[PDB]
């Protein structure tokens, strides 16, 4: 199945600790491939705010870690800040899609 | 500073056709892969379809293969879809996205992305 | 893609574009399973011979068990004899037999986290258990003797190249591993469409540039890694530099000054900056398609390429050497050859149908493959390279001719045209100094 | 033993300790003989194929029949080429042939007075003659054929070997020379208890420093040389150098001098005495034991170590080069990897769980292989060895910040610390006589 | 001929004489033809395993379908791969099938125009399609088994070789060519009969200079080119020069200057010049023939040779490198070894029934090959060759003696006695003008 | 055969080109071999004016043109000259004969 | 410069024996081939022999062989012919003839020839 | 300026036991292989023992093997041969040897000797 | 047999030419072994006077000589001298004994 699952919503209080799962299949991350994360507001482009599941980019707070482990991965915020409100997308390549399969979306909300 | 953009989406009839095309400006348009990404309104992305740096490898995802045909000139540094037969399924905002230069890097440079409307 | 060559009269160097990358910057690690048996009339006779070289091979592999000077230096089979240490841990082996009980390949992860690519490749228990232990001590037919030897002739022909190479091999013969078993391999690593097209269309090339390590025998398997090529950079231009020595043409031996383009070799677009290749053994070409390793590459500006247009350009500083030895050579490019004649030396350029074409003179030129096939230079007769293509001459004045020989440093094997000008402004000063004391 | 590592700072230089030397310092010359014989329905014409085989083989050999360039030249094959003409003299091979009647394993005094092992490990002349010329034309049983490709198969594999090598090959292999029959010999040479453990447990490095030569055929045998290496200097400290360029780090791009050892290699303790290895292919490392070559080696005093703890000591004058191009590379060394870092490049170090654990600055730089996978210095990645063991970084200024730019001779390729130092006097002194005359 | 040796001790170089050339100036390109056919109990299943081991290897063959800085740059495959690319025009293929339909053997005039070999080594067409087709679902003798794994033996090994080397093979072993095969190609080329007399002599030496070229798989023929060696320069004299630095003995470290010939190699006669070849792979010595490739060659005059009986003649420049590394080593020549003794380096020479039978002092000496067998410098011993000549000893004071230790240029790679004397009469005058001016 | 055919003689006017053929068998073109021309004056040896088939010794005018084409060779003389007038010689290595044999010679005459 | 000339021929009776020699002046006689070329009064040229530069590689035509023996002597620059049972067909003027120093290179260095008259 | 000097040997019942050590001063010991060679009252020399540079090779005779164990210890620059359950016959000069450091050379550098005593 | 075999006492006048043999065995000299010799006084170590049947070592005058030959070897010390009375003992590896083997020892006396 060349689909990731991801939670709808995620909440959290500012200044915890959020997660966010991203589980794979044998197609995707079952083969072996890598997981890359993206942040996108309502009116903008995604921006990627994570990429080899543990690497940061460039302008990227050490807030966000990411892992991978067996056949999911999972994204965490430490220390939960208003600007972090968005929607959060994990993608990886699928080989049956022949192409890059990206998660349903988790909305996180700070309370 | 890298400025890339999209034109000539709007709206078309279904079975109709429509020709995107994506302008690169401050990067080695010639070495890097470039894709297309689409959003549907109120849903995830998508990912459409790729072509290499120099055309050589070209990818459709299989809900568009058939009806979308992606094309580049690295000379104008410029992206085309060329989208054909269009569907209501075909609605979304259309990103041009480039890669970081190699395989299976994410996507770090996006357009802004232009809406298609299909619908009678 | 479509091959064009640009000669450079000014510096006697050639440049030949239109190819394309296939970039060796990773590395993916298998492993290899052949499972094993333990075994405590003239037919009979000849199955104990091909049985005693099977026991044979067990016991004989568990007994196993210009520029280049700026390049790095790397560990080329690190990945692969990492994960060999990682099979000896407790347990690993038997993960690997379990994932292979009822399939020749899965996906194993290991104890460190790797997921790894497993291949049953030979089954010698199946045939050793099943096919010859009831039978033995009467053989009926002589067919299962030759059946014997087929499939223990991998078996032998593995350990044959594992045991005159010390257990690493390159490159990965097809004992090791079979097209079909190679191709199976690719399609199912964690790599892109466009990998797997590149790889599946290039496996000679993939074959070359892979290693097979023995890692070992344990609970009745054989096991070895092969280190296969990631080609995470492809698809991307590529040109490569000839370059030949440039001297003035004085009558008078000794007396003539030389420079040459030390920066010859095979560059390749790398997101934004470009892979240098100095060395002429680290890239393979496949049609059009170039196959460089990166571990022997420098990473420069995308100005380098600028020293093609102008060598004196501001943004780099451009590698050359300076000599007195003004001997003749030619260097056979990608679509002609640059001819550096000078003293007495004979060049000219032939084709088979017409003879003698061109009578080179002294100095450094140029000659398209379009109407020749052959240059002679001296006693060495040189045959050029047939490939279609466009081939420009720019014309320009040989910039040797540009230096007082009275102050020009010819005795400098790695400089640059700044660190030769940088010689140029100290000599020059000495006489200007002395001159006002005086 | 336990392998450690030493990183400096001051000279970018990495030392790595613990290992054991076994140093080939002579040669045993061995006679592998194999008997021939003088001979001329569908079984029968399969048996002719074979035979037909073997005469041309019998046929075919009877027809025929950084401081690298300080290194002094040998002959690699001159002591198995003198054993081969002492067999062209008269009565030596039936010399051979009266010790090996009864035996298959001898040892033969020639003319010279030399005593050499023979061995013979084919004998075709015997099958030949007894299971194979009775029955010479009806065959009633196909194993007579299957069992004479057997036996006359090593014979065509010896061939063609010798056939695409010009009668000289190395490594050995096993169709030369089994793994039983060199054991064999190495158990029979007049070697110490010491050496025949160190060859035994070490057969595979053995044959890729042995050489197999074509001899000579006469009165129906088959006679080669295989020359074995012997190892003399055992079981001494040995370390290895590892060296990266090191510059400076001003932000404009021609404005930087470098500076790098060049005694990079293998040092082993001989006899009071340290033998180096400048280069990397006469240095075999097998675990914890080094395989190096003394034709390929320089003898320095034991004083050379003392550039490691102090470039600038007096005793030994250290061996450097001098340059402008500051490029970035990486250097693998055995627990760890250097990272010279210049310009706008970007260089990281990486593990495979955690992702980039280390961003290097500009300058030369140490990492161990403890948290470490991987190392990325622009375009090119690089796997670190996992061998286990201690390292240790060593804090110093580096030296290059003790030169001044002005007077820097920075076109060295072969110089030294006190080369450098002298012609840094020299400019200096010219400025101050200047101004004194001024 | 016969080898005669000369050491000169004023350059601590030595020269040896009496060599024949066989030197390679062109090249002939031959296609060679296997014909393959369209094809679409336990004996059968084992005739299956064969037709799929045979399938698998068409299947597998169309998926593939000191001065050596001086020289030029050729393309070794150049003419080779002309043809293949002439093979691939329409109709070539059939003009070649037609020509050898009823012979084995014939020439083959190209559109092209240039007329070529062409050879058939291999009928699987003819043996499957007449005695295996018939048959397939009963098969009666095991014959039938056997016999068509030899026929199909052929052709597995020279796709094994092909896919590990990427379509390209050299040396060009005897699964391409036989024997039988080369000699009869060699018997039948447009050469002299004195090119045919050294070629069919000296077959390994052209095996190890020739080249297999996969060319094309079209309509049911397999067809590779084999580019042979065009010996166009034979007979003359050649020489090889050994060069050994030579250094100052003083006691003190670093108070010794150094310098080498840098023109080692080998010489031959060339109509009116000398073809030098730098390197050592270049050339093969096949008894008292030299095989020398002219690829890797440089054309100078005839009086290039002074250098050896007056290094300071005005004619030429010979080139010389200097430097300040008195290190030892010793360099085996034809007939004996040149050995360069210093510091407190021991240096000897010995032969096995005497021992010990020279002591060397500092310097550079020679010691002849009659009497000694071998030669220890410090920690490394060499081998001497035990051919048979006559060594001559050319008394001289070392050369090195003459200069002046203080303007001694002693950090030259490619300087000559010309560019070491202007640095010398420079530094000379610097001193002399401010010693005046003062 | 070892033989090299050649006309026993051929004449022109002044400034006509002609031609002058050398036919061989197959131990002589038909293995591959190339062709060599030799002027020769009454007096004298002869003189090599082509070899390989086209090409022209150093002092010999453009004026001879040579070529080669499946088993036979031919000389061209453009602009011809009195001076021109000889008998000339084709020759070609034979594998039959082991040496070389020289045409028969083609007298040339001007008129 | 190069001054090749002949010496040694005259007029013997059939079954006799002469011996041609040819002094080389003005080149390096070792690096080249030499050969012997007969050209018979009224007719065409024909090829004797040759030998090698250094002398390892010696042919005769089939008309000369076993009754002509070429030699030379690198020291003093020359070659030598010998030939013995000379008949009436051996009459013609012999010309030494030295090639372009590769193997299958045309004459271009010629002696003046010299007369040899078998008669009865 | 080699020092070899040996210690600890001294009068031992039969079955007893003792421990030999013979430090080296005035050359690399670490890049030497050390031997013990016995000599009894009136007879010639034994070789008792063998231990390579680093410790890798340990050699005995058939004479002491089981029954004495050699060491070094390269910090200290040490050897030791630490008999246990001597006889009569274990009774001679003690000598700690250095060979020429390679492997068959002869023992270049020895010890002054202990005397063992073994007796009831 | 691990054994060498030495005269038991060796007598020469002074200035004399006198020589110790050591025969050998196959598992020692028969094997390809060389032969060492020690120079012994009473209360001191073994000296080494000559190495590899024929080598001598440093401060060793040329009267030794020594040389092997098949299964024995033999040391020759020209011109006695009373310095030179002292017990000689042949050395040689042995394969079976897997060590040195000593000679048993010849005591030389200057008569
Ligand atoms: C290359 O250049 C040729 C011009 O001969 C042109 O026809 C072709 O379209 C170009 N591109 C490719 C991919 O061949
Ligand atoms: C300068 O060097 C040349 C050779 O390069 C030499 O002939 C000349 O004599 C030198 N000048 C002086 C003043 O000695």
């Amino acid at each position: 199945q060349s689909v990731l699952t991801q939670p709808p919503s995620v909440s959290g209080a500012p200044g915890q600790r959020v997660t966010i799962s991203c589980t794979g299949t044998n197609s995707n991350i079952g083969t072996g491939y890598d997981v890359h994360w993206y942040q996108q507001l309502p009116g903008t482009a995604p921006k990627v705010v994570l990429f080899d599941n543990n690497n940061r980019p460039s302008g990227v707070p050490d807030r966000f870690s990411g892992s991978k482990s067996g056949t999911s991965a999972a994204l965490a915020i430490t220390g939960l800040q208003a600007e972090d409100e968005a929607v959060y997308y994990c993608q990886s390549y699928d080989k049956s899609l022949g192409g890059w399969v990206f998660g349903g979306g988790t909305k996180l909300t700070v309370l | 500073e890298v400025q890339v953009v999209e034109s000539g989406g709007g709206l078309v009839k279904p079975g109709g056709s429509l020709r995107l095309s994506c302008a690169a400006s401050g990067f080695p348009f010639s070495s890097y892969k470039m894709d297309w990404v689409r959003q549907a309104p109120g849903k995830g992305l998508e990912w459409v379809s790729s072509i290499s740096a120099s055309g050589s490898y070209i990818n459709y995802a299989d809900s568009v293969k058939g009806r979308f045909t992606i094309s580049r000139d690295n000379a104008k540094n410029s992206l085309y879809l060329q989208m054909k037969s269009l569907r209501a399924d075909d609605t979304a905002v259309y990103f041009c996205a480039r890669d970081g230069g190699r395989e299976l890097s994410p996507f770090e440079k996006w357009g802004q992305g232009i809406l298609v409307t299909v619908s009678s | 893609q479509n091959i064009t060559e640009e000669f450079y009269q000014s510096t006697c160097s050639a440049v030949s574009k239109g190819y394309l990358s296939a970039l060796r910057t990773g590395w993916y690690t298998s492993v290899i399973t052949i499972e094993l048996s333990n075994i405590k009339d003239a037919k009979v006779k000849l199955i104990k011979q091909e049985l005693d070289k099977y026991k044979n091979a067990v016991t004989e592999l568990q007994l196993l068990m210009f520029l280049g000077f700026l390049l790095g230096v790397g560990s080329a089979i690190a990945s692969g004899v990492a994960v060999c240490k990682v099979l000896h841990l407790e347990g690993e082996v038997n993960k690997i037999k379990s994932a292979l009980l009822s399939t020749n390949k899965a996906v194993v992860s290991l104890s460190n986290g790797v997921s790894v690519l497993t291949f049953k490749v030979l089954d010698l228990k199946n045939y050793i258990d099943k096919q010859l232990l009831p039978i033995l001590c009467s053989i009926s037919n002589i067919e299962t003797v030759i059946e014997f030897q087929q499939k223990n002739n991998r078996l032998l022909e593995i350990t044959r190249e594992f045991s005159v190479n010390a257990g690493v091999t390159t490159p990965v013969s097809t004992y090791m591993l079979t097209n079909s078993e190679l191709l199976s391999l690719i399609n199912d690593m964690p790599i892109t469409n466009d990998q797997k097209k590149l790889m599946s269309n290039n496996v000679q090339i993939v074959r070359q540039q892979s290693y097979s390590i023995m890692c070992i025998i344990k609970e009745e398997v054989l096991a070895y890694v092969v280190q296969l090529p990631l080609y995470g950079v492809i698809d991307t231009p590529c040109w490569k530099l000839h370059t030949s020595p440039l001297c003035t043409t004085n009558t008078k031996e000794g007396s003539n000054i030389c420079l040459t383009r030390t920066d010859r070799g095979w560059y390749c677009d790398n997101a934004g900056s470009v892979s240098f290749f100095p060395q002429a053994e680290t890239c393979k070409v496949q049609s059009n398609r170039v196959f460089c390793d990166t571990m022997n590459s420098l990473t420069l500006p995308s100005e380098v390429n600028l020293c093609n247009v102008d060598i004196f350009n501001p943004k780099y500083d451009c590698k050359i050497m300076t000599s007195k030895t003004d001997v003749s050579s030619s260097v056979i490019t990608s679509l002609g050859a640059i001819v550096s004649c000078y003293g007495k030396t004979k060049c000219t350029a032939s084709n088979k149908n017409r003879g003698i074409i061109k009578t080179f003179s002294n100095g450094c030129d140029y000659v398209s493959n379009k109407g020749v096939d052959t240059v002679s230079v001296g006693n060495t007769l040189y045959y050029v390279n047939k490939q279609e293509g466009k081939s420009l001459y720019v014309k320009g004045e040989p910039i040797i001719n540009f230096y007082d020989p009275l102050v020009f440093p010819s005795d400098e094997f790695d400089a640059s045209i700044s660190q030769v000008n940088e010689k140029i402004n100290q000599s020059l000063a000495f006489i200007r100094k002395s001159d006002e004391l005086l």
